[PDB]
Formats: C-alpha cells, sequence, structure tokens
C-alpha cells in the first residue's frame, strides 16, 4: 500500500525521465486543473492519458494500484509527437517542452497553460542610445546558467535578468548617420554596442525553474555542475519584474511562489537518472491548500522525505506554485 | 540579417543569418562561435524548441530575436 | 551510500552500500531485496559487466551512480 503517499511508476525501458516529471507536474494543482479543463483519439491520446496519469498522482485517497503503467503516454509521445527510441535516455527538461507544446497543439485544433509566462527583452544602440522595439517572449520555464562560497538561486536569477553589452551589433540609425566613402560610394553597415537586459514581464501560476547542469568545457567536452545551488521552499520574484513571439502586437510580496517539485538528476554529463521530490496530495481539510509533507518518488519506489532533504539536494527542474496574492 | 543567442554562460551572442536559413544551418554557425556540435545543441525560441528541418521563417524568427541555447542532459 | 539499480522488468532499486563492497556484496543486496539469485544477476555500469572480485570504488562508481541488472 501507499497510505500516506502516492503511486509510484514503472519504469518502461530507462524512461524515469518522464516518470519524475509525472511526479512533478502532479504537485502543480494548477497545471492538472488546466488539464481538466482542457479534456474536458490518437491526436488527444498524449493529454488524455497525461490526465489520467495526473489524476492517479494527485489523490489525497489512495487508489486500487501501488505502481502506475504510463504506457499510453509513451506510446502517445514516440509514435505521434516526439519520436524518440525505446530504450535512450532523456532530458526531463526536454520532455517538458515537449509537453507543453504538444498540449497547447492540441489546444489550437481558452486560456494559455499556467506554466506560460512572458520575458520582457530591451536594448538599446550605446552609439546613438536608440532603444529597439521591445520583445516580449512566452517562456514555458526559465533555463538559468549557473554563476561560478555557494551559489543560490537568487544569483542565478540575477544572473538571468542583469544587463549586458554586446559587441558588433547591427543599428540601422548609425548605419544611415555615417557619411558615405568614394571609392563609387560604399556605405559601411554601423555595427555598434549595444546594450541587452531581459526582465520578467509576465508571471506564471505554475513556475518551472531549469537550472542548466550541463555545459561545455573550455576543452570542448560536456560537462555537469554537481554543485549544491541553495533554493528555499519560498520565491519572492518582485526583485526580477512591440514585438510578441516574432509577431508586432500592442502594449498598453506580490509575487510570491511555493515550492511544490524538485526534480533531481542523479549522474555524470552522458547518462544517470532523475528523481522527484515532490509535496503529498492536498488534503480536504488542511489548514493550507499545500500539504506540509514531503515524498522522494524513484520511478516505482515512493518514500515519506523532509523538507531538510528537498532542500539539501541537487535541484535541476524547481516546481512552484504562486501562493494567491495580497 | 542579425539575430542573438543566449549561450550556456548567460552570454549573448550574435548571428547572421537569413529567414531561409534551417535550424541546422543556425546550429552550424553556434558551432562556429561556440563549438558546440549541433547534435548536442537545442535551440528554444518564446519557449518552444526548434526543429532540424524548419526554417527561422516558419517560426516568425525576426531581426533581433533571442533564441536560448541549452544541451541535453540525460537521465534514464 | 546509496546507488540506484535499474532493472529492464520495470522497478528500479535503491542500496545502501560502501565503495569498498565487492560486486559480489551488491548482488548479495540484490538478492536480499529482491529474491534474484546471484547467478543470474549481470550488473553494468558505464557499459562495462562488473566482476564478483571488485568493489564499487575500482569503477569509479560513486554516490547515487546508476547501475543497470540484467538477467541472464
Ligand atoms: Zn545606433
Amino acid at each position: 500500500s501507499h497510505m500516506g503517499m502516492v503511486p509510484g511508476l514503472l519504469n518502461l525501458g530507462n524512461t524515469a525521465f518522464m516518470n519524475s516529471l509525472l511526479q512533478g507536474l502532479a504537485a502543480c494543482p494548477s497545471f492538472i486543473r488546466w488539464l481538466e479543463d482542457f479534456t474536458s483519439e490518437r491526436e488527444t491520446q498524449l493529454s488524455r492519458s497525461l490526465m489520467q496519469l495526473l489524476k492517479a498522482l494527485s489523490s489525497h485517497v489512495p487508489g486500487e494500484d501501488d505502481v502506475l503503467d504510463a504506457g499510453g503516454l509513451l506510446e502517445a509521445l514516440r509514435l505521434y509527437r516526439w519520436h524518440i527510441s525505446s530504450f535512450e535516455e532523456q532530458d526531463a527538461h526536454e520532455l517538458f517542452h515537449v509537453l507543453t507544446s504538444s498540449l497547447e497543439e492540441e489546444q489550437e485544433r481558452r486560456t494559455r497553460h499556467p506554466f506560460h509566462g512572458r520575458l520582457t527583452s530591451y536594448m538599446a544602440c550605446k552609439r546613438c542610445e536608440q532603444q529597439s522595439p521591445v520583445h516580449y517572449d512566452s517562456f514555458d520555464s526559465l533555463s538559468l546558467s549557473i554563476p561560478s562560497r555557494p551559489v543560490t538561486l537568487d544569483q542565478c536569477l540575477q544572473h538571468f535578468i542583469s544587463s549586458e553589452t554586446i559587441k558588433e551589433v547591427e543599428c540601422e540609425n548609425c548605419t544611415k548617420q555615417q557619411a558615405g566613402e568614394l571609392v563609387g560610394e560604399v556605405l559601411e553597415s554601423q555595427r555598434t554596442t549595444f546594450v541587452k537586459q531581459l526582465k520578467l514581464g509576465k508571471l506564471p501560476q505554475c513556475l518551472c525553474i531549469h537550472l542548466q547542469r550541463l555545459t561545455w568545457s573550455k576543452e570542448g567536452s560536456p560537462i555537469k555542475r554537481q554543485e549544491h545551488v541553495q533554493f528555499t521552499e519560498y520565491l519572492s520574484l518582485d526583485r526580477y519584474k512591440a514585438i510578441a513571439n516574432g509577431v508586432d502586437s500592442e502594449h498598453c510580496s506580490e509575487y510570491l511562489f511555493r515550492l511544490t517539485a524538485v526534480l533531481v538528476h542523479h549522474g555524470d554529463m552522458h547518462s544517470g537518472h532523475f528523481i522527484t521530490y515532490r509535496r503529498c496530495p492536498a488534503a480536504p481539510r488542511g489548514t493550507s491548500p499545500f500539504s506540509s509533507q514531503w515524498l522522494w518518488v524513484s520511478d516505482d519506489s515512493v518514500r515519506k522525505a523532509s523538507l531538510q532533504e528537498v532542500l539539501s539536494s541537487s535541484a535541476y527542474l524547481l516546481f512552484y506554485e504562486r501562493m494567491q496574492r495580497p | 540579417m542579425q539575430i542573438f543567442v543566449r549561450t550556456l554562460t548567460g552570454k549573448t551572442i550574435t548571428l547572421e543569418v537569413e529567414p531561409s536559413d534551417t535550424i541546422e544551418n543556425v546550429k552550424a554557425k553556434i558551432q562556429d562561435k561556440e563549438g558546440i556540435p549541433p547534435d548536442q545543441q537545442r535551440l528554444i525560441f518564446a519557449g518552444k524548441q526548434l526543429e532540424d528541418g524548419r526554417t527561422l521563417s516558419d517560426y516568425n524568427i525576426q531581426k533581433e530575436s533571442t533564441l536560448h541555447l541549452v544541451l541535453r542532459l540525460r537521465g534514464g
């Protein structure tokens, strides 16, 4: 039995990347609610099978099955959306983007899914101080590079939104304020120094933070960052706050998030395992909309875990729910 | 036309492209600047991961668009 | 220390081990937890078949390393 807990998931052939992600998504009740609304035949197998699994993985009352078979979802993926081989290891983050995009594609075939946010992208030429049109880009996750004394999530966020200077950037303005040269006459296209900066625009109800543990060495080889990145149960994003997705559009603690799951990669740059720390399903009569109890889940194996253990882990994907506005 | 790629250190580089360029082409240009083999690159634009065989034009990727470069960390 | 053993038949096992533990010891622990006889067990790490007389440290098997169990 799994009395105070949740079902595990069969590993269907190196599919820890799917099981860990499912356990994480199951701890995001807003995403589940969205999918429920959404799911209310091959073309919709992905969303239906995902819905069935998340529902079975988010039930306060224990279900009939200790371990679930995610075969309908894997099948829908491999056959219809993401043509991966049967026994190859994959990146849970890459699966995450496959799912959000596939679900949005089922949708446009209506509110956006709750992981969806927007970044603001500002840039200006240092030579003429002309500001470029603002880009408002969708995001489904924030992929943070880890800076190089311990590293904190806040330092990663800060690095993400910090301004930078970029050289040899085309500026049409400075190109036209340029005198031509008598050679015929040639007008050299002016490339200048720009300041650029990303800021958090619209914040999602469900937040997926992706810590980039896989990078590239100076010697030209992949390397995995193993070091702890210090993160907290509660994350305030107030600090980190036209063209939209490429299309010209129109434009005319408050942001407090509570951690609900931590997906962890165990292994090196080439392979390994994924496990998930997650909250227990919400109870009907809790004093909070969330359970204070945590679980550790490795495919079929489920156990209780302490928040200490959670916070001390090597986070790869972090999942949060936005807490109701003040 | 010029677009931006946010690299693995969070530093943003420029790329010189055509709307007709394929994602494979773009990945080749990124390899030219960063030394990362195209088959190890994942490119994301406006939260969508770009796929080989499509063009920038297919994705409405315009001048000064920002692509995000991430690698693929496997676990099974 | 903890390591993982992925099987091909849908269970992923957790093991409590020491770097000094031999492969024979690990197979013994797998037998104790899953009832699988050591003579049926084949362990794989980084595409390498582990041999009984050796230890985990010999193969550079670290905390939370993943082994694959395949049966003959
Ligand atoms: Zn200028």
